[PDB]
């Protein structure tokens, strides 16, 4: 299929108009950042020759 | 075929075709041995950074 | 297509295999940095029919509905003036689906300021929403009342100045 | 798929370990990928090679 | 930055050679039509709201902080005054109450 951008909402604009809020959502959301790697250490000479 | 490493009884059993076998970097890591039909690991002497 | 070679080549090992590894890893990439940059909104807003803004001219910046590639003026002279194994992958997100996805963002900073960036978008004329930010650099709303005209044809002046100076220049 | 941004670092550095390991298993374009084999078989002149 | 919305707090969770942030954001919800107005004129002067907007119901006018809907009686405490009624665009004719 081709994908859909997202659903159409055609705000209601008019210049004279305005929307307020009348009540509200404490929404809590995750952020996964990763911080370190690893810590790899390769002996070169032991990796080349043993 | 020559090599250093610990020799330790191992719990793997061989099929009488094979006599030696390899690891991921194809080191022997076990092998039968050619007068007692037994089988040994051979995990490596310790390498540590000083 | 020479076996010889490539049987030449299995001596190395996974070389190959870590290459096309990393130009798979670059390439899907490019496709994450194309759906942070642009796909910030799940909501495609439009613009109403009617244009009346106080005075603001956005027809430089709103998509041509003349234009089959439905891109704006400003946008339409930005893409004209830009110019063995190998493969090219196309984008994810072709042209009009990224001019459609800045189309949505300008509708919403339009019609509903920064509010449709922090959770539903809520409608507001224009000339308050300039107001609003006014006052958050600072200066009173009356200032922007006042002197609605005046910045309305300062802003139109500007964006005329934008299009001339990306014309103008090469 | 919640905490994929870590896991994908985990198995990029666990896989470039492991293709670093397979490496050791390639002789390229040698008579073998074992240093002991070629110290055992041949003379020092083509050894070097 | 810190999460979808306006930005209350966040508190940070330790991971796998990682680190979560749990971000706590504030969404408008359940938002309502009102007829708004740049300015209210009151016996020739121009009133504009201090931090907040003019909101109408329909017949009376109110003014309220714009992410939450508080209507409250349009004074003198809560607006300014600066110049007439001539200029601004779209100003009103509403009362303005001296307290
Ligand atoms: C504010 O009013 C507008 C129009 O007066 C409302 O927009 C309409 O919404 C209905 C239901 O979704 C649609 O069928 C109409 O087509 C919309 N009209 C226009 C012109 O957009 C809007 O829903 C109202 N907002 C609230 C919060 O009630
Ligand atoms: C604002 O929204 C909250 C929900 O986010 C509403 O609280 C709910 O109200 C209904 C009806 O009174 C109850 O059945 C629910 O149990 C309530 N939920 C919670 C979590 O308390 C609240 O009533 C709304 N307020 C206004 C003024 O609209
Ligand atoms: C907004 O700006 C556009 C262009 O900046 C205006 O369109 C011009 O209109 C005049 C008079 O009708 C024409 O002579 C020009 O050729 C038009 N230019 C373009 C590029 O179309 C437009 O009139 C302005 N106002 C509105 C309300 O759209
Ligand atoms: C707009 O709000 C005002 C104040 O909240 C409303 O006026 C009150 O309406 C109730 C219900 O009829 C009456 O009991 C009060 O006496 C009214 N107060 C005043 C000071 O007049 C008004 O009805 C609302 N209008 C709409 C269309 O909702
Ligand atoms: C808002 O109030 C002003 C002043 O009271 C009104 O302006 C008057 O309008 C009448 C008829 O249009 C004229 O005869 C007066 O000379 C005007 N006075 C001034 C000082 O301009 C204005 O019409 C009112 N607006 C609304 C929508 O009611
Ligand atoms: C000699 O080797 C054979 C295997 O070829 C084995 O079966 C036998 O037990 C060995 N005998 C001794 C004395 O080591
Ligand atoms: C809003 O537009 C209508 C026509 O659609 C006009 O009558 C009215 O004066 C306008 N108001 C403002 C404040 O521009």
């Amino acid at each position: 299929y081709t994908m859909s951008l997202g659903a159409e909402n055609s705000v209601a604009y008019s210049n004279n108009s305005i929307a307020i809020p009348t009540n509200f959502t404490i929404s809590v959301t995750t952020e996964i950042l990763p911080v370190s790697m690893t810590k790899t250490s390769v002996d070169c000479t032991m990796y080349i020759c043993g | 075929l020559t090599g250093t490493g610990v020799l330790t009884e191992s719990n793997k059993k061989f099929l009488p075709f094979q006599q030696f076998g390899r690891d991921i970097a194809d080191t022997t890591d076990a092998v039968r041995d050619p007068q007692t039909l037994e089988i040994l690991d051979i995990t490596p002497c310790s390498f540590g950074g000083v | 297509d020479s076996t010889e070679c490539s049987n030449l080549l299995l001596q190395y090992g996974s070389f190959c295999t870590q290459l096309n590894r990393a130009l798979t890893g670059i390439a899907v990439e490019q496709d994450k940095n194309t759906q942070e940059v642009f796909a910030q909104v799940k909501q495609i807003y439009k613009t109403p029919p009617i244009k009346d803004f106080g005075g603001f001219n956005f027809s430089q910046i709103l998509p041509d509905p003349s234009k089959p590639s439905k891109r704006s003026p400003i946008e339409d002279l930005l893409f004209n003036k830009v110019t063995n194994g190998l493969t090219v992958l196309p984008p994810l997100l072709t042209d009009e689906m990224i001019a459609q996805y800045t189309s949505a963002l300008l509708a919403g900073t339009i019609t509903s300021g920064w509010t449709f960036g922090a959770g539903p978008a809520l409608q507001i004329p224009f000339p308050m929403q300039m107001a609003y930010r006014f006052n958050g650099i600072g200066v009173t709303q009356n200032v922007l009342y006042e002197n609605q005209k005046l910045i309305a044809n300062q802003f139109n002046s500007a964006i005329g100045k934008i299009q001339d100076s990306l014309s103008s220049t090469p | 798929s919640a905490l994929g941004k870590l896991q994908d670092v985990v198995n990029q550095n666990a896989q470039a370990l492991n293709t670093l390991v397979k490496q050791l298993s390639s002789n390229f374009g040698a008579i073998s990928s074992v240093l002991n084999d070629i110290l055992s078989r041949l003379d020092p002149p083509e050894a070097e090679v | 930055f810190c999460g979808k919305g306006y930005h209350l707090m966040s508190f940070p969770q330790s991971a796998p050679h990682g680190v979560v942030f749990l971000h706590v954001t504030y969404v408008p919800a359940q938002e309502k039509n009102f007829t708004t107005a740049p300015a209210i004129c009151h016996d020739g002067k121009a009133h504009f709201p201090r931090e907040g907007v003019f909101v109408s119901n329909g017949t009376h006018w109110f003014v309220t902080q714009r992410n939450f809907y508080e209507p409250q009686i349009i004074t003198t405490d809560n607006t300014f005054v600066s110049g007439n009624c001539d200029v601004v665009i779209g100003i009103v004719n509403n009362t303005v109450y001296d307290p």
